[PDB]
C-alpha cells in the first residue's frame, strides 16, 4: 500500500487493491466503528496507521470526495463541530487536525453522546460537549475562538443554530461548512434558502456541492465568516 | 435608560472569572463599530480596548465543574459573587451605577439581584469585545499556549458525564 497525499492537508489516499481516502490514526490500533485500519511501512522500519475514511458513512468525507476547494478543517485548525454524533465523523476531523488541534464536538442526545465521550477519551484534541447548541451560552466555558464550524444537524431552524454559534465563537474569516439535507428542513428551493439565511448572519457562500453519488438531496456548503459584514 | 458606555466585562475562563475595564471612547461608537472589529482582531490594537482588573482562578476542578453548571443555567456562583463584589468600583453619591459586559443575557437578571447598581449590557458591541477577550486568551493574563486549551478538555469532560450520568 502507497499513501498519497490528498490535495488536503491532513487528508490522505491510500493506493493499493482499492483508492481510499483516509486520515492518520490519532490513536493507532484504535478503531472507532469498524472502519479498518492500514498500516504502512515508512533497525525496524517504522510503522503508520491510517483509517479509512468512507464517503458514504460520513457527510464531511462525500463532500471531499466532491473536490471541495477550501476545507477550512486542517492541522493545528480549531474546529466546533455541531452535530457530532457518536463521533465517526469527528474521530476523522480529530485526526486531520492532529496534536496541535482541538474538535469541540457537540451533542445533544445522550445515546450518541455517551459513545462520543468514550471515544473522545483515547483522543485528547476533542472535548465532547453533550448540550443542545440552540443555546450555546450554556457551553461557552467549554469553547475558544475557533477556525471553522462544522454542523451536520439536520434541523429545521439549524440556520439558527449555526448563526448562534458562529456569533460566539467562529473567528473573523473562519470558515463554516454545512450539510444540508433537503429533507429535514423542492431540494433546490430549500437549498437557495438556507444559503440564503446564511448571507443574513455574515456568512458568505463559497461552494456549494451536492453529496450524489453518497446522498440523495443533501448539499454541503461551505462560507467565510466577515464579521463586520458582508463586504 | 438611555444607551450608556460599557464600563466593565465578565469573562468566564474554564480557570476561574475574568473582570476587565474597558478603556474604548463609546462616542457615536455605531459609526465606528467596523474600524473597532478590526481592531478586536489583533492584539496590540485590542490592548488599547480593554485591560485586566482581576483574573481569580478556581480552587480546583470541583469548583470549576459547579462554576460551569452555575453559568450555563445564568446562575451566580458565590465565586462570581466575589469577583464582582470585589472589583467591581462600588455605587456612590457621585457615580451611581456601572455597567458590565456580558455574553448571556440570562446572566443579567441574577448578577442585579446581586448588585442592583449594575447594568449588564450585552449589545453588539459588548459580544464583539468578548470575543476579543476569547481569541486572545492568555496573552491577557500573567501566567501559556494550551493553558486554556487543557482546563477545557478536562471541564468538558467532566460536564458532560455529569449530564449523561458518568
Amino acid at each position: 500500500v502507497v499513501i498519497e497525499p490528498h490535495r488536503h492537508a491532513g487528508v490522505y489516499i491510500a493506493r493499493g487493491k482499492e483508492d481510499l481516502l483516509v486520515t492518520k490514526n490519532m490513536a493507532p490500533g484504535e478503531s472507532v466503528y469498524g472502519e479498518k485500519r492500514i498500516s504502512v511501512e515508512e533497525v525496524p522500519p517504522t510503522k503508520v496507521e491510517y483509517r479509512v475514511w468512507n464517503p458514504f458513512r460520513s457527510k464531511l468525507a462525500a463532500g471531499i470526495m466532491g473536490g471541495l476547494d477550501e476545507l477550512f478543517i486542517a492541522p493545528g485548525k480549531k474546529v466546533l463541530y455541531l452535530g457530532a454524533a457518536s463521533g465517526t465523523s469527528v474521530s476523522h476531523v480529530s485526526d486531520v487536525v492532529g496534536p496541535e488541534g482541538v474538535v469541540y464536538a457537540v451533542e445533544f442526545s445522550h445515546r450518541p453522546g455517551r459513545e462520543l465521550i468514550s471515544m473522545a477519551k483515547k483522543r485528547p484534541n476533542i472535548i465532547p460537549i453533550i448540550e443542545d447548541a440552540r443555546h450555546p451560552q450554556k457551553y461557552r466555558m467549554l469553547i475558544g475562538m475557533v477556525d471553522c464550524v462544522f454542523a451536520d444537524v439536520a434541523q429545521p431552524d439549524q440556520a439558527r443554530i449555526i448563526a448562534l454559534n458562529s456569533h460566539m465563537f467562529l473567528k473573523d474569516q473562519g470558515g463554516v461548512v454545512i450539510s444540508i439535507k433537503a429533507n429535514c428542513i423542492d431540494a433546490e428551493t430549500v437549498f437557495a434558502r438556507e444559503v440564503q439565511k446564511l448571507r443574513e448572519e455574515r456568512i458568505k457562500p463559497l461552494e456549494q456541492l451536492t453529496l450524489e453519488p453518497y446522498e440523495r438531496d443533501h448539499c454541503i456548503v461551505v462560507g467565510r465568516y466577515m464579521r463586520s459584514g458582508l463586504k | 435608560g438611555a444607551m450608556a458606555p460599557i464600563e466593565y466585562l465578565l469573562f468566564e475562563e474554564p480557570t476561574g472569572y475574568a473582570v476587565f475595564k474597558v478603556k474604548l471612547q463609546q462616542d457615536d461608537i455605531g459609526s465606528r463599530l467596523k474600524e473597532v472589529q478590526e481592531q478586536i482582531n489583533d492584539f496590540g490594537a485590542f490592548t488599547k480596548l480593554i485591560e485586566l482588573v482581576s483574573f481569580a482562578p478556581f480552587k480546583g476542578a470541583a469548583e470549576a465543574l459547579e462554576n460551569a453548571n452555575d453559568i450555563s443555567e445564568g446562575l451566580v456562583s458565590e465565586s462570581l459573587k466575589a469577583i464582582l463584589d470585589l472589583n467591581l468600583p462600588k455605587a456612590s453619591s457621585k457615580k451611581k451605577n456601572i455597567t458590565l459586559a456580558i455574553s448571556d443575557k440570562n446572566l443579567g437578571p441574577s448578577i442585579k439581584e446581586e448588585f442592583p447598581y449594575v447594568d449588564c449590557i450585552s449589545n453588539e458591541l459588548a459580544q464583539d469585545l468578548i470575543r476579543g477577550v476569547r481569541l486572545h486568551g492568555e496573552k491577557l493574563f500573567k501566567g501559556q499556549s494550551g493553558d486554556l486549551e487543557r482546563a477545557q478538555l478536562g471541564l468538558g469532560h467532566a460536564y458532560s458525564r455529569a449530564k449523561v450520568k458518568f
